[PDB]
């Protein structure tokens, strides 16, 4: 129930407006300026001022995560970003400088501490080379192997203990790296020695003639490493000590940029009036909420105290503005549904709200387990009453869909609680009802449940299916042909549903003459020609034939031409059947021709063309899988109790019932609850698809438009 | 640049204001290497003393007697006025610092980096976050 809206208002005004409207809004305006020009649009310039606040709210968004933070402006905003990370940036390299001062400090205590052991290597061994420097302890091998003639015997590497990673001079994750010094003989041996410990890397610092000097610089070095430390942990301490609030700044940041960034797109698409000097604003609002525009209006004149004051209108079109109804908390798993099978006009008919219970309505004759049914109802209950906790705990995958569908879930279980009732397969087992046996056999007392006499229902289950006559061992056939021959009337009246759908919107849609033409042919000839069956299943129960179980209507139909129709119930129904043939005959090309000559005369069907067929066989085909699932379900429900039992009755020892009873009730729950649930659940909207493409609304439609905020809604 | 202006004469009048700003800068310079705040005894937020060349200048202008007006932006730095003129002597310190070493020098011998280094743990955290930055300074030369 929208239409389209126009209006100018004041750009100053507009932006107090669009502050208002932001969260929800009512009306989107069109990209008229980006259309025309994306460079600089009309206030592409605000919109690329904003993109680049965005992108410093990005960064600094990204810091506090990497910090772990809780979460003009935007200038101050980068600006305690920088801080921080200059600070960082000089806390790293504090500690690079503590590392390399830990490094000469190892490598001059080390020869220091070797100074003796060199000294008398050399009186052993030995205008003499220094080949002060550092062997790493895990490259010793290497090393050692590396100019071996060089060495030259005479001269020994006093390697440093190492046992602790010495400090890298530029690695602060510091490595076992030793400190070893050679002698020095010839110059290329020399410069050789050199590059090579250049090229391992340990931990090397040039050693002094005198021991003592050595240690002193040791100490000093160790020392300014220890200095540098502190002022880097202090400065990383004040930074994230400013950089807990700067967090919280940028986490309300997230919204104030949302809101910026909102209003700058709302801004580039929408196209300003020089001569006015008002922006024009044409957008697509709720026609019956437009009316609320005027205090939004006038909230945004008075905040803004302009005298002058802003005109709304709304502006008639040929051109459809996309509409949604409103939709509750329960109504928005139907509308999700709707929105799956496309779209609807505006005036076209929604049968959303219809389907909200027909597809509960369908799962549940489709399929259903009174016990698991009833624990996942439970479930799904509890986790609606914890929502709250829900909202705030961000739910994975598909229970994101659970938490929409809820109610649509609880709905379906409650109809599958009704469901399994008739099925009387309570926690998928079968159980008496008002009496001790809902269903018995009365006389026969001797004979056997295979006789002729076998059983006779004396009394009969009234709230569900006799047990007897359902769930008993060879009760089965009859009970399957009966709940077909239940699926194939359900179909009839699904497609009967569908066809009054069509004519109600037919009669929304107010064609003088185009409706009779057109939905009345259409509809009605395949409803009467399922219907002929529906009435036969009907007469035939009224009837009680025995033989034929439910394959009468399949014998009658079978003869298509006239003459015979012994088994016809109704007297008259063999002529009367012939009647409704050369009728249906008649009315099959009513349903395609007399809307093109209409529409000729005033001046697809090729679609319509056996698409009857093709809708009347999808509707036996739902029917069909409803029966099939249903026996499945009856099938699957069978093997856990024969489980079941099979584990209680061979379990003289507790130990091994229950070890059986558990294994049985995990596969059961499995089997049901996940597998046929889905299963069905998965059926049940197909055929629920396929008879509202049938019905109407054939897609052709969007979603409302308003300008809302998506994080704030 | 935020809210564009419909008249020219808008446009007009922003291009002389530019050119106002830019003229009275070009006073404000040379009151920034005389030491003009120093001068008065309330310190602000240098522009000269946030550009490292202009900070430097201004301590050549201040080196020519010693330093002398160097000396007492030190001194400032270490007690002043005003909270706001300590947090500016602090951050014209650390860029002299890093533009010159001289200045971290006379810096530690006046002792307001420790100060400094104090205000920094302490409360005005615009100030603090100055401190620190001065404290920067300052270990980058002490760290080896």
């Amino acid at each position: 129930p929208m239409q389209l809206v126009q209006i100018i208002i004041p750009i100053e005004s507009a932006h107090l407006t669009v502050s208002y409207l932001g969260e929800l809004g009512l009306l989107q305006f069109k990209d008229l300026n980006s259309e025309k020009s994306p460079f600089q649009r009309t206030y592409a310039a605000q919109i690329k001022k904003c993109a680049e606040m965005a992108r410093k709210l990005r960064f600094f968004k990204e810091q506090m995560l990497k910090a772990g933070i809780l979460s003009d402006l935007e200038v101050k905003l980068g600006d305690l970003e920088a801080e921080l990370v200059e600070i960082n940036a000089n806390g790293d390299k504090l500690q690079r400088a503590h590392s390399e001062l830990v490094e000469y400090k190892l490598v001059l205590q080390k020869a220091g501490e070797f100074f003796s052991s060199a000294l008398t290597s050399a009186a052993a061994q030995q205008k003499l080379g220094f080949i002060a420097g550092l062997v790493p302890r895990e490259k010793s091998m290497s090393f050692e192997r590396m100019l071996f003639r060089a060495t030259r015997g005479n001269v020994f590497l006093r390697q440093a203990v190492v046992d602790e990673p010495v400090v890298d001079p530029v690695s602060g994750e510091k490595m076992e790296k030793n400190v070893f010094v050679v002698f020095y003989s010839g110059e290329r041996a020399k410069n050789k020695i050199l590059k090579i410990c250049d090229a391992f890397g340990a931990n090397r610092y040039p050693f002094n003639e005198e021991f003592d000097k050595q240690a002193q610089a040791i100490s000093e070095v160790s020392g300014r490493l220890s200095e540098l430390k502190t002022t880097l942990d202090a400065g990383l301490l004040h930074r994230g000590n400013l950089l807990q609030t700067i967090g919280d700044q940028f986490e309300q940041w997230n919204l104030l940029v949302k809101r910026e960034k909102s209003i700058y797109h709302t801004l580039n698409m929408l196209s300003l009036d020089v001569t006015k000097k008002c922006l024009v604003g044409e957008g697509w609002s709720p026609v019956f909420a437009t009316k609320q525009i005027q205090d939004a209006l006038e909230r945004a004149a008075f905040d803004s105290n302009s005298q002058v004051g802003a005109i709304f209108q709304v502006l008639h079109t040929k051109e459809s503005p996309p509409t949604y109804f409103r939709t509750n908390k329960f109504t928005s798993a139907f509308q999700e549904i709707v929105d799956a099978y496309g779209v609807a006009k505006y005036r076209e008919a929604n049968p959303g709200v219809f389907t909200i219970v027909t597809f509960p309505f369908l799962f549940a004759v489709m399929f259903g387990d009174w016990g698991h049914g009833i624990c996942l109802l439970l479930g799904t209950l509890v986790l609606i009453v914890r929502e709250k906790k829900l909202a705030s705990q961000k739910l994975d995958d598909i229970t994101d869909m659970t938490f929409g569908g809820r109610y649509v879930i609880l709905m379906m279980a409650l109809f599958s609680i009704y469901t399994g009732l008739i099925y009387n397969e309570f926690f998928s087992v079968p159980f008496e009802i008002f009496s001790h046996s809902a269903y018995a056999c009365r006389d026969l007392s001797c004979s056997e449940a295979t006789t002729v006499g076998l059983i006779k229902v004396r009394d009969t289950y009234p709230f569900g299916v006799d047990p007897v006559w359902h769930g008993s061992r060879s009760e089965l056939p009859f009970l399957n042909s009966l709940k077909m021959k239940m699926s194939i009337l359900l179909g009839v009246a699904q497609m009967n549903l569908g066809i009054i759908l069509s004519y109600f919107n037919a009669t929304f849609f107010r064609i003088g003459v185009n409706i009779w033409c057109q939905f009345i042919p259409q509809i009605i000839f395949l409803n009467s020609l399922f219907g002929y069956l529906s009435l036969l299943i009907i007469l035939k129960w009224i009837t009680g034939s025995q033989a034929d179980l439910y394959h009468v209507m399949i014998y009658m139909f079978l003869s298509p031409t006239d003459e015979l129709g012994d088994n016809q119930l109704f007297p008259g129904q063999k002529t009367a059947q012939l009647v409704l043939l050369l009728l249906a005959f008649v009315s099959v090309p009513w349903m395609l021709l007399p809307k093109p000559f209409i529409l000729k005369m005033q001046h697809h069907q090729m679609i319509h063309t056996i698409e009857f067929v093709l809708g009347a066989v999808s509707n036996t085909a739902s029917y069909l899988r409803l029966w099939a699932l249903s026996l499945a379900h009856s099938e699957l429900s069978s093997v856990f109790y024969e489980k079941v039992l099979l584990l209680a009755w061979g379990y003289n020892n507790i130990l091994i019932l229950i070890v059986g009873i558990i294994v049985f009730i995990f596969a059961t729950v499995g089997v049901l609850l996940v597998m046929e649930t889905l299963s069905a659940f998965l059926h049940a909207l197909r055929l629920h698809w396929v008879e509202f493409q049938n019905k109407f609304y054939e897609g052709d439609g969007y979603k409302f438009s308003p300008f809302s905020f998506a994080l704030l809604d | 640049k935020a809210q564009a202006w419909s008249d020219e004469d808008l446009l007009e009048g922003l291009n002389q204001l530019e050119e106002g700003l830019k003229d009275n800068i070009k006073r404000l310079s040379s009151f920034d290497k005389y030491k003009q705040e120093v001068l008065l005894g309330h310190l602000d937020w240098s522009p000269m003393h946030k550009d490292p060349l202009f900070w430097r200048d201004n301590i050549t202008n201040f080196e020519e007697n010693d330093f002398q007006i160097l000396r007492v932006l030190l001194t400032i730095l270490d007690t002043s006025s005003d909270p706001r003129a300590l947090a500016v002597a602090c951050f014209d310190l650390s860029q002299f610092i890093q533009y010159h070493p001289a200045g971290r020098v006379i810096v530690t011998d006046l002792k307001a980096k420790e100060r400094v280094m104090k205000l920094m743990n302490h409360e005005n955290t615009e100030v603090t976050k100055s401190a620190l930055l001065c404290i920067q300074r300052l270990f980058l030369g002490a760290k080896y």
